[PDB]
């Protein structure tokens, strides 16, 4: 039995990954999340994963806390497409983890790398002085952070990399 | 009569029957600037027309089938002393709450 | 190739169907439709059919008449779990298809049937005097309309009661 | 957590349900089992079920009884579109449940609800001087046996009947 | 000065670039009570600062991938003679449109 | 409406893509494939893809020619993992394509590349004085043949990666 | 009597009614030597008891519910003059064919 | 020299590496008809060539990731009194087994 608590900023991909592992369906369209939680269950040792999903909202500041009780792991989430959201990561999110739960373990994990390859958001990225966050980037503000791992994927285009991202947590928790 | 900058306003809670679940909930009217025991005793009103005080319950707020988290005047968002109240919170209209025994 | 275009109250289960049908994706949470376009594939004679996705809301009845057009059927949805929405299916939707497709054949499509044996649901209508829309009740409606048939399934437990559906409305409108 | 065992004839559906349930996935190829284990998890109460398939060929009948060990309960299966998998059922199967765990409940499963609306299977029962095994019938051969309850669904149309078996065979071990 | 009782905003539409689909969209600031002539003026105008008259272009007003339809300032949805506006069809802001050479 | 055959070696993967592009499922255990045939529709211009699967084996080399007749392209698919299976494709499959439809294009497919992660099949490679084909490599081979284009994807892994494959398939094969 | 290197076997093919697709399939047993006219004619004895000749028919083996390949004495598959069998294509035991008019 | 009625077959069984499972299995040749003590023998002689017993060991038979059975040369499936083997079982050629302590 693991809680982890997934945060980060609005649409950077936390109910995508979740429904993709809890429930095997991707969301196209964005529905705003208030709270929520999932069960799934995967094997590293059968490990029973209960995954809390909170909204990146600002509006929902003084409800989300309640929800990192107890929890074995904060999954710290961006958007590789949008840096902004890496930003809120070492700001906001940062500050919020050790105001509420500064000695639990955070994992940084990069949500839509399929987007690395889209070529609209490139351009679009391109016009905005920005560009994709890379792996190697990802495994750097980790480091910057004291996060104890970066890991990424892809809801939309790999079921299994979310797997994945789920099974590397659960074995960071059990050891 | 002059309304505030951050509105009051009434909110229906649909408040889970206690006595079994898959019983329709019991609509309570409430307000945003309610504190969370001043929901409580009107959730206890509505639903007990021996009774349960507002200091016995913890008023839960649920979403979907699992998802939970408690509700109380004072707590880890609270800041320092305005007691808590649902648009402090933000308890959206027609949110479903429950009244577990502490 | 076959354009079908769906029809009925908000909620009523439209966008929960093409998404399954066409997606494998069932929407448990509920995103308002404004418009939208499928399209799925199935045998029957392969056939290739372009859905078209309305708002169930008063607030799009000036665009929603522009999916009309060239239509080989409209599939009138309501759904079996709130009568209001058969009572809008005699009123509101009869009266939209003939102002604005008259000629077009109408196939009569019943959501959610899986609610027919949900205790909780079941308990609602009750307090309501009112009970779940019978199959035979469908067939009757149908009938009092002049659709060509009754339809029904539940996108939430069913995926190839959907198929079925889609299946069956394929085939009337090749013959 | 919860130990089942599936047991029943060849070819009768229980691959295809633990697919359905454990997987999100349906065999249409018959692929014949020799043993398997899958975990599912499921609320009713968090329960992780250990669901161990077997194979239903007296080719393994050395192997399979290995399968039952603490056991909290049987699945005895039978495909609703052959009979003689009901005489299997109230022949072979109680008798080698009887010998290897007969203080263990077993739970009656009908397969392939679905094959009841089916035109060439209802074709061929026909020329057989059979029919299709009916709910009710599964009730009655459930009382005949001993079962604790009688339980049946559709593996290929309903991925949602797989999991109410299940949640209910659950519900069974935990009361 | 006044609001009207159902009132008029400005509203940015994200026109397609017509030279290439993957491009980023152009924003055109419009106004809802904005016939559908009037809007396609200033599409023309913001993205053709030879050029294309409003007449000759139909407004696709675009859903995801494939969906899309036509809006034009009298069709059968038009309550008889107001000329139909982004309001009428409740076009809202920052949705997808594009021109399309009739 | 484009017609696209599938050949390449035993257990290559061509059976695992089809039913992930046709079907939305993943066939964990290895069916043998004698022939079959997948209807798909995709957007890249609606295309209706009729995709043949044929056998890998020697067994059936008197009946897959059959499979050829009037198609697009032959996707010639082989095994990133299993390098054999590109000499099959440079000699057995070459000569056969040469021999059946010389005037056809052809695609080269690279199947499971998430095996290129996989430490199990690196050590056995490794054992073997093997390694898996790079993306770089099936290129190079791919020009060695006179393909048209090398694509490669991970049916296993990702749902999207077989999507891909096959919407550029269409696109080479409507221009 | 002696077996030979490569054997010879009776098959049953399972052969789709003509009149019906949906009725159950008609067992028609064949030898795996045997020539696909030879096939052809055992069916049509076996499904006429104006008859078609073997020689209007094309027998089609079928997978699943869409795939079929015609199957004949001579193609592309045969190797130069032995006429084409069962055991040259390779169909297995209870495989569903049809006839079909030319 | 004379073939059984219920052939004698020797088998390959892969057996999983005890210091390390995502290492490649060893190959172990077995006959069929060896009791469950004679091929944990065979097996201990080819993974070890302070070595562990047969007795000390337990066979287990493999199928995907998670599930497994202990084969024994007497257990709840002996005929009384045979020894158990693989034929008993009717352990496949290149089934993947694992000898675990006791
Ligand atoms: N390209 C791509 N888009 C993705 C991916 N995951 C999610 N998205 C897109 O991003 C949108 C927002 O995702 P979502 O998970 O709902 O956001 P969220 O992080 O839960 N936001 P909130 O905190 O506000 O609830 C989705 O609707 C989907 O369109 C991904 O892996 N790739
Ligand atoms: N029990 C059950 N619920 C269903 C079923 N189909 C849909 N729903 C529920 O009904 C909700 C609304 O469905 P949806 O298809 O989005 O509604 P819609 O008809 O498209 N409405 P709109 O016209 O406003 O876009 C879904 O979010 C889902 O929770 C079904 O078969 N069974
Ligand atoms: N119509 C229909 N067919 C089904 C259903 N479930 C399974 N089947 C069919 O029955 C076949 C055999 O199912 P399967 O579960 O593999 O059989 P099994 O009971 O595990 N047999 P074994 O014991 O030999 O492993 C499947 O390949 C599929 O075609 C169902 O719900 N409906
Ligand atoms: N790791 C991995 N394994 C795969 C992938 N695709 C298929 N496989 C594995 O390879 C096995 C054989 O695949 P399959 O497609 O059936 O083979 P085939 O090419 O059709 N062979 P045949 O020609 O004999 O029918 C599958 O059963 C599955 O276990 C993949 O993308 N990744
Ligand atoms: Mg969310
Ligand atoms: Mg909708
Ligand atoms: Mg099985
Ligand atoms: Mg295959």
């Amino acid at each position: 039995r693991c809680k982890l608590v997934l945060v980060g900023d609005v649409q950077c991909g936390k109910t995508a990954m979740l429904q993709v592992l809890a429930k095997d369906c991707y969301p196209e369209t964005y529905v705003p999340t208030v709270f929520e939680n999932y069960t799934a269950c995967l094997e590293t040792q059968r490990v029973e994963l209960s995954l809390w999903d909170t909204s990146g909202s600002p509006y929902y500041d003084n409800v989300r806390p309640l929800c990192y009780s107890d929890s074995d792991a904060v999954l710290l989430c961006f958007d590789i497409s949008r840096p902004e959201t890496v930003d809120s990561a070492l700001k906001k999110w940062r500050t919020e983890i050790l105001d509420y739960c500064p000695s639990t373990r955070v994992l940084l994990i990069g949500c839509k790398t399929d987007l690395r390859t889209d070529l609209s958001t490139l351009m679009e990225l391109s016009h905005q002085k920005q560009a994709p966050i890379s792996y190697e980037q990802g495994c750097a503000i980790a480091k910057q952070l004291g996060a104890e791992i970066y890991l990424e994927g892809s809801a939309f285009t790999s079921e299994k990399s979310i797997h994945s991202i789920f099974r590397t947590a659960s074995m960071l928790c059990l050891n | 009569l002059i309304r505030q900058q951050i509105e009051y306003k009434t909110l229906i809670l649909n408040c889970v029957n206690p006595d079994n679940e898959n019983s329709p909930e019991i609509p309570v009217k409430v307000l945003n600037c309610d504190t969370i025991t001043q929901v409580k005793e009107k959730i206890l009103d509505a639903v007990y027309k021996q009774r349960p005080r507002a200091v016995d319950m913890d008023l839960e707020w649920r979403q979907g089938r699992i998802a939970r988290v408690v509700l109380q005047d004072e707590d880890i968002t609270t800041k320092i002393k305005r007691l808590n109240t649902l648009m402090h919170y933000q308890v959206s209209d027609r949110s479903v709450v429950a009244l577990v025994p502490k």
